[PDB]
């Protein structure tokens, strides 16, 4: 298909040919993101540093909650 | 029934629309959501398998568990509750830095956002090939090795008491196009007088039947049987460029060196084409130099010219002529100089504007 | 008096002037340097509040605290003093190879340099919300969520036998311009024929009362009533890109997809607009599919024509509405091809350069 | 201000349209980056290394020093 | 005798051709391996000088020692074998993510690879200066400092029992060519009418005798000296660009600012020239502003105009006037308008097009 | 060499004009990566996840290793 015999003239010259592939998406799995540490563990410990996580877990979160109950509520 | 009613929602695209349906396809909503919950309380495993009946196993991820696992008994004397909550303190605040930093307010389009499986490492404990692992791909196989480039995952759920997202991931199962083929292309330089030049070409080409594509070089792997592009990697071509490739160098554009670095000899189908008017090419058992025609451009070498020829202090043996031999080129045109520098592109379209003007 | 005289010093810049009229405000050399000095030694803190005498709260930094307040009666069994000082070593040299990264020889201004907050981390512990909220801001709060991109630092004085650098930041103060507004554009794809197409425009366009200016996506983050540009953002537009958005589409340009991807239906002001010439559109309580003229584009659907519809499997109600009806749109032209790609760009001046030539 | 009547027929649809703000600078604040590690908690250790260090300083900061001599004593 | 026979090869390039005679300049084949491979057993050393006879000093490397080194005792109470089993094979991924990412598919040309003494950090156990230290360069010297940016690698051998790579690195020498001159230009802001532009130059320049080059900014480190640059760096110019920095601003292009932010004042050779018809320019001693004329589009000041100036309130001392004085411009062209976005080079290409059209 | 008389009328003002060098390369020197861990000190330990390694060094490997393997027996 391709004319090598114009391209050595000034140097082309294709030191490899593959094949292509495209993955495809049959079905899909679920993976649950539990963004709090579930290190109960801590033994009361770490008590202001997650209090103060958990107010940051709003400005994480809730622009994103809404856009999700728009799509769902609607 | 709906949960999609226009004239509540007011706007959405199309894969918002794609991604609210199939998020009702969970029936997460429908079940009680306690049990997915009630679950997730004492799973205590950084990626854990908890199966739900009459759907997919769900895979439950943590971030930090390792240093909670070390530092208890001994941090009695160790280090103190508080000097270890100044420490995870350091972490956790960390790990805020991260989620803020993807999760957070640069992040556009949650209901369409593509969220790839090597961005989220940090955030997923800063292992990767595990959960693919789990996922059934061994990373000794086809499919781990060449692909682990685009395996993409996106959001389904939001739950404020659980304060967890739920995403969905696919898998990767390949296919190939019936006609495709990828050649990688490669040049060398030459001179035309003293000027030294070499010709600017997309480092790959690939070919769909008749259809020849450009190809992207950062998702796409090359094992030795194809071209795995894990994202949608076809970006299209030009005419003034796909007309380079098949079987015309009248258009195709030529470059001056980066400083007196360039390829001045090649092997191809064992061959030697160089230009030796530019460095030594020297007749091995003859014991002399060849020279070369000033209307010519390089010079080919198979074995009946010279059986071994010396390219400064080497000793290459040839094998048979594999190409027609060199007609003149001076009837056949050259490209025009390439510069990759947006100014100077912009500088000229401003000369284009003046030209406008 | 003067700290600046023209003739001793010869060469500098604005930046450097105003940095060195800045340091002259700073009266440390005329008071004592000593007391700065005496101050440091035993600061022994990561972040520490030193007060100075009619004059900001010095903040002092550390770098590597931690692992000092670690290994100390353990290490005399668990780790030998020069098993650690191999150890520290280690880090000491990463905390050099950071700092010669940074503060190093590819720094090129050090008089007018701008160091970011976010560039500074390992320099800086590793912590960057800690020294912010010093400052007094939550990260709870309007101005730590929205704005952590661009708080800026600058290099104020040197000294040698404390072998320190003294930096001054800046305090976040918002304020919006009087008529700033910003749009997110978004597309759908669709077909001409067989052809697949959709519109190539900027990503964001921002409008200053008649004024519309481009727009960055780097520092800029969207809360959902401003858009936040720490950075100074405001990069200028073209008159051939200015007038695209205002109120025509003859000369804005149009592409060809990436594979077969592309948005064939969209949601806008409880409307479903789409080109149904190309994927299944059928009206749901009737039961029959659409057609579409050939002399038209798209198509779009509101409650009138049919209630509810079907998008490949999905279930859609519609509401009232809120657009002008499809007038014919052969008369209105359509923009030439896209390719994003400089050697494209690059072979067509280089043809420019052959139309010269 | 923006005719998106002429905008739908070829779909251009903004999802969203917000404000803008910059940010200002009224005043400023000291911060001293120490770059040698104050921890003589070192217990006469890392010795070596920092005597390496501190020459490492001078191809560190001199080039500086110097540029903000010539801006102060001129 | 040869180990490079055409007829059995095929296809190879220069540099792979290069690399493979020097690998055989290696009689590592010839020797016994044995002596290598056995030596290597008991290194036990992160960076190791196991000399070899008539050969280089082979230095050898080692990635995660130190956790090894530390937890064997204490681990027998402080963390389980399997528990730091879990823990070492979570970083031995990492590992492995690492060298698959640098040594993986994406790794195009293993003959011609050529991989920078940076990159490979984690790799080579996260210290770079250590190991050019051995090499024996102080990093209190000229070469260290100026030069860390361009200390290359590539690979030589593979051995299967060994499971083991053999790179070969090189020796930075420093050698200035004989007439190059490296000037880093700059430019302030002014206006015209309302209007508030500069000028859009390369950022630096590169002469060497009659010839100017272009520059790179990544690699090129600048000492008082020299300009050290580590790859090769010279990029070329256009003669449309060579043509604005030598002798003539009529092609030289401008650009409008961003936001209000420009540079409207500069000290050089002891002279203030600035455009006063901007902002407050304000003979100190006198007590007057200074006006210009429409028909000009800056103004210097030396000692004899005004011996003190004020700028927004500043106090400069000047010195004697190093450059001729103001004659008229407006009969010296200006250049065209600059924007840096391919989108609107794209639309002006594809409006370029639309003339070819 | 530079007319710069006509360059600070719309303001260029060079701040720095310095020398140029290239390095050059006489001789090499080499430098053996050994991708084991030569950590014997395991003590019977990671031996999973190392000959899952093993495994993995093929796919590391190999296309290299004949890509070598061509240059040499050829």
């Amino acid at each position: 298909q391709i004319h090598w015999n114009n391209l050595s003239t000034i140097g082309i010259i294709g030191t490899d040919s593959v094949h292509y592939k495209i993955m495809t998406r049959p079905s899909h799995q679920y993976l649950v993101i539990k963004l709090m540490p579930n290190v109960s563990l801590i033994d009361n410990c770490t008590k202001a540093e997650l209090g103060e996580y958990e107010k940051l877990l709003n400005s994480v979160l809730e622009p994103i909650n809404q856009a999700l109950t728009l799509m769902t509520k609607n | 029934g709906v949960v999609l009613a226009g004239a509540a929602l007011g706007v959405a695209t199309a894969a918002q629309i794609t991604a609210g349906i199939a998020l009702h396809q969970s029936n997460l909503n429908a079940q009680a959501i306690q049990s997915l919950r009630t679950s997730l309380e004492q799973s205590n495993k950084a990626i854990e398998e908890i199966r739900e009946a009459t759907q997919e196993t769900v895979i439950a991820v943590q971030g930090v568990q390792d240093y909670v696992n070390n530092e208890l008994v001994p941090a009695m004397q160790h280090m103190s509750c508080e000097l270890v909550g100044q420490r995870l303190g350091l972490k956790l605040l960390r790990y805020y830095t991260e989620l803020l930093s993807i999760f957070g307010p640069s992040l556009r389009d949650p209901i369409s956002a593509e969220i790839s499986i090597q961005a989220l490492s940090y955030a997923l404990g800063g292992e990767i090939h595990k959960i693919l692992e789990k996922l059934g791909y061994s990373g000794n196989d086809m499919i781990a090795i060449l692909e682990s480039r685009g395996i993409k995952t996106k959001i389904t759920h939001v739950d404020l008491p659980g304060k967890l997202i739920i995403l969905s991931i696919s898998y990767p199962t390949l296919s190939e196009v019936k006609g495709v083929i990828v050649h990688r292309l490669e040049a060398v330089s030459y001179n035309i007088g003293s000027q030294e030049w070499y010709t600017t070409v997309p480092r790959y080409v690939a070919t769909n039947g008749y259809l020849i594509s450009n190809f992207d070089e950062s998702p796409c792997v090359f094992v030795s049987e194809s071209a795995i592009c894990s994202q949608n990697s076809l970006y299209p071509m030009s005419p003034l460029l796909q007309q380079c490739i098949r079987g015309d160098t009248s258009s195709c554009a030529r470059t001056l060196v980066s400083g007196t670095m360039g390829n001045k000899f090649i092997l191809s189908k064992g061959n030697i084409v160089a230009n030796c008017a530019s460095i030594l090419c020297k007749c091995y058992s003859t014991g002399t130099i060849i020279n070369q025609s000033p209307d010519k451009l390089l010079t080919f070498i198979a074995s009946d010219t010279c059986p071994l020829v010396e390219i400064d202090g080497v000793t290459i043996q040839v094998g048979g002529r594999q190409y027609p031999d060199m007609v003149y080129e001076s009837k056949v045109a050259l490209g025009p100089a390439i510069s990759l520098e947006r100014l100077d592109v912009g500088t000229n379209l401003g000369n284009a504007l003046k030209k406008l003007d």
